[PDB]
């Protein structure tokens, strides 16, 4: 081991190897305190550099606490704080962000860096452009991660192709995080100046699949993206303008900082589209009216701001437009806001893409093994997590649907008493106005009682037709839902979890190949052993994917089917109803003029 | 390539 | 390492001592799998014993393969299946469950045993009386736990104090399960006796506090069991009857079958009753009305069954009696069925045990650190379970306030209308009889003006107690519920992650201290090391049990006293609206007959 | 009992 003053470390403790230092985990020596210790190998500028670096103070940098001397040799040390959780490399080699992290750690890194990046300007600190090396990970004090900012003042895909902030390595770090792949790729430091010098303008990724063919620009994020449409719409006019090929064009720092900000101090409300199946998060700021929501409402779901009627827990939603998005009900994915339509939509479902299996190779080659195992393990990841989101799909379907026909049945009960009420006072003017002619005879008699016939006439068929839509209604008749319990997956099946087993089995064989891959060599068992894992690995993966695309996919088609018919028959149903409901209107509008005069007559004489 | 039986040796 | 004809296992790799054999983790030579080895260290009627026990094939049975022979020297070895997760015993040791296990592991614990025990007795197989040892456990295919049973054919508390199965281990095996400790202890083989043999009728317990002192009794589970309390109910006369001191009274084995299937075969449906603020599970068979429904809600909740109001998502719940039990909708912990009155009743909360820390003993004791660090870790375990029970009870009590008063206004909403109905009816019979009486003058007359005079003045009457209905169910009147996102605790707050941070960090130091439990003595550094971790764990405790008393329990005693007062109003105001109610049909009840005299005395002249 | 700072020896 070594030692200095204060502080002691064991060399079998290495956290990083460099050309520059060598970062171990050692221990203060008097209260026991884990740290992390930089030890130089080879002179007031750099100390000059590390006393003004000692003085910062913030949530979003690794502090340094002293810099001291070795005893043994008379190097340098830098004592810091130990961040046991790795770096953002670590956060992305795990093989559930394989194709991105999830939104809420998103939007963390997002947050983190740019207050790192704000607090290091503002005192006037020039840096390096940082990479996803640069940027440590701890555990808060209230479980969310804090992501730190450290050794600032493949390492080289992340730097511009060649006192002002350059911001090429913070876009293609944000692409990384969130998809989980670098934004230009050749095929296989001359190709990557040829293909970012002819790139179009708004392009944020290409693409070469071949040798020396064209580029497939993109201007979107792929389809295998994890975030949500709403951050998408958000977040792309960002990275197309950083990732700009002429450094005139682009942002610089302080439009950058007030772009983000405006990304970051958004709320969120979760929105379920009930005709197109389809869960949106609408993005609002916390001062804004409901004109903005329905406006927001609009642009992802295509529905007018005069047609949406929201359906918050059992009631209807009735937002007057002078509401502050604050007041607003609190929701979650799995208690949204649903929308309906009067007018029909087309219904989409979930878009997602269609990932295989890469074939495996059958050679012991012992570097090759853990990328055929960390690939395979992100396939299977990635349809995990499309499993739950259709199976959350299917839940908010039967749970909306369940609410909508109350809805349709309180528009019922309402019609039919307001009808009834009609109906006796018709019957009454009838009965009033033809007593007193035929007493009073021993004009516009005529003109009353034909006009009243025929109202009566057309109550008769009024009372017919909320006859059949009680028949349609009625539980066990058309627009009942006794099919939602017989189609798609249930919480009971267990498929999540069914996935979940093999899923860590898997997880367990690829931490064994990445072990076995630092050993340059192994024994004869020990090889055999890795043979039999390599296959059965395989045969977890496709026992995995025949379970997914024949028990998860299958059935939510059969679902998605069926919603498609009831959706139609319920938008029938629906218009019936609100025809019959303004001829209702029209027969009680003629009925208070004519009792008017039938009054004003009896009066009279 | 493929997996043959262990031994003790 | 050791071999035989088709396995092999290296000697570290130690699954079990014993004095009978030694279990150690080996695996097949041909294919790699993973198994058991049994090796015996020392005769045909053993081996027609394995045999008979080689036939079995069942879901809770550890099966055996092969018995073999050693090549080197000719011992016996059993080649049986490989349970990683260890047996009972390993999961009564974790913190986690220091206070017994939740209630589904344990209703899985009880499936499992009571079948094994089913399929061993009736093929013929005497076997042992099952102790926590014999219950291995293994995780099955879709994520649930399945337990099986081996080496049938302190160990030594769960034994009966003197072909017939006797049940007393079984009894000891479910209370140690369900609570966390033994039900009879002494303080600090004659003593165990002595309690056991003066134990009265129905006890389950007994706690010996003093030397040679009384035997507190008890026939209830402790307040500390987390077992729902529909659940303790079902299970207290079984283990009453199968802890019985005289063997001539207790069950056998078909009558604890059936009874124990009885308790299986129940689906839950989750109610939490408002005016109380307590959840409750009842426990219903598939096929059973909703009759036994309300009555098993009278049992728990002490509402008669004429007053219990459902609420299930918004609107009312109406169960027709012949509707049976699997028919209801689904119901979860976090969306329960609403139960609110309208006589009053005391409002409990969650009564729950008052749990402190025990005192750190000062020296360096190597084998009582382990100890200590298990207790307190149990302790800040039990803490946490607690943390969140209390916030569901604050989410499920503001959820249930908003949906009441918004049958409150719907209840409202139809007794104006109703309301404006007859008033329509009453001013048009006032004016026609009076029109009729002044100009057919050029009786009974007054009887009907007077009285009709009166029915007007009573409408004035109502119309402002409405009025004043109104203002008091306004947004920012009197009942209104802006005060319930004002008090309590939120989720935002995020206080159930901030004692699982700190309950993580105890849980490393614990499993360090059980490390070094192991070896016997530890050098210079890791004595000082050890130390610190000593001193820091109750750092962490003293921390986290802190946090929880002054800001987890205090914020629910205020949101309880106010939750108190405001049932008070809103059961003043929902008796207030019955009163207007029936006073408007007693109105509309004298009005009919009213105008039917007044019509005909229109006809008549 | 109490704990000593640490040590390289």
């Amino acid at each position: 081991m070594q030692s200095t003053s204060n502080h002691l470390w064991l060399l079998s403790d290495i956290l990083g190897q460099g050309a520059t230092a060598n970062v171990f985990r050692g221990r203060h020596k008097k209260t026991g305190d884990l740290f992390a210790i930089k030890v130089f190998n080879n002179v007031d500028v750099q100390m000059r550099e590390f006393e003004v670096l000692k003085k910062l103070n913030h949530k979003n940098i690794v502090k340094l606490f002293a810099i001291e001397e070795e005893t043994t040799t008379r190097h340098k040390v830098l004592i810091m704080e130990f961040c046991p959780c790795g770096s953002l490399y670590t956060v992305l080699e795990e093989p559930s962000n394989a194709y991105g992290l999830p939104e809420s750690e998103f939007l963390i890194v997002l947050r983190d860096v740019v207050g790192g990046m704000n607090h290091l300007r503002e005192n006037g600190i020039v840096h390096r452009n940082i990479k996803p090396g640069n940027i440590m990970r701890v555990i808060g004090e209230d479980g969310q991660s804090v992501y730190k900012l450290t050794d600032f003042g493949g390492t080289e895909e992340y730097l511009h192709p060649d006192a002002t902030v350059d911001l090429w390595s913070i876009g293609v770090t944000f692409y990384h995080a969130a998809t989980g792949s670098l934004p230009f790729r050749p095929f296989e430091k001359e190709v990557m100046y040829k293909i970012i010098t002819g790139k179009p303008s708004g392009a944020i990724s290409g693409v070469q699949k071949a040798e020396n063919g064209p580029i497939d620009w993109s201007g979107d994020m792929p389809v295998s993206c994890s975030l949500s449409r709403g951050l998408q719409v958000l977040l792309t006019p960002v990275l197309a303008n950083i990732l700009e090929a002429d450094q005139e064009k682009c942002w610089g720092f302080d439009q950058f900082f007030a772009e983000t900000s405006d990304i970051l101090h958004r709320m969120v409300i979760h929105v379920f589209s009930l005709q197109q199946m389809t869960a949106h998060k609408i993005y609002i700021h916390s001062y804004n009216t409901a004109t903005i929501f329905h406006e927001l409402v609009y642009k992802q779901t295509k529905i007018i701001s005069s047609n949406q009627e929201l359906i918050y827990e059992g009631r209807r939603l009735v937002l007057e437009p002078g509401r502050l998005a604050q007041h607003f009900p609190k929701t979650t994915e799995e208690n949204p806001i649903f929308v309906v339509s009067r007018e029909p939509l087309n219904t989409i479902g979930l878009i997602y893409e269609k990932i295989s299996l890469p074939k495996v190779h059958p050679r012991y080659d012992l570097d090759g093994d853990a990328s055929m195992a960390k690939a395979i393990t992100g396939v299977v990841c990635y349809a995990c997590r499309i499993a739950s989101t259709l199976l959350l799909y299917q839940e908010l379907m039967r749970k909306g649907i369940r609410w909508l026909i109350e809805l349709i049945k309180d528009d019922y009960n309402e019609t039919v008493h307001k009808k009834t009420e009609v109906v006796i006072t018709l019957d009454f003017c009838i009965r009033n106005i033809e007593k007193t002619v035929k007493v009073y005879e021993k004009g516009e008699i005529s003109d009353i009682h034909t006009k009243l016939l025929r109202l009566s006439s057309s109550q008769g068929t009024i009372e017919t037709s909320l006859q059949d839509i009680d028949s349609r209604l009625s539980p066990g008749g058309s627009l009942a839902d006794a099919w939602a319990h017989q189609e798609g997956t249930h919480p009971k099946d267990r498929n999540v979890e069914k996935l979940q087993v093999l899923l860590n089995c898997m997880t367990e064989i690829y931490y064994q190949f990445k072990k076995d891959k630092a050993e340059r060599r192994l024994a004869y068992n020990e090889e055999q052993i890795h043979k039999f894992d390599k296959q059965k690995l395989y045969y977890h993966a496709t026992k995995a994917m025949t379970h997914f695309t024949d028990e998860c996919v299958k059935k939510y088609e059969a679902f998605l089917n069926k919603s498609e018919e009831w959706i139609r028959k319920m938008l029938h149903l629906r218009k019936q109803l609100l025809s019959l409901t303004n001829q209702c209107f029209d027969i009680e509008e003629e009925v208070s003029k004519y009792q008017e005069y039938t009054n004003e007559l009896q009066e009279t004489l | 390539d493929l997996p043959q039986p262990l031994r003790s040796d």
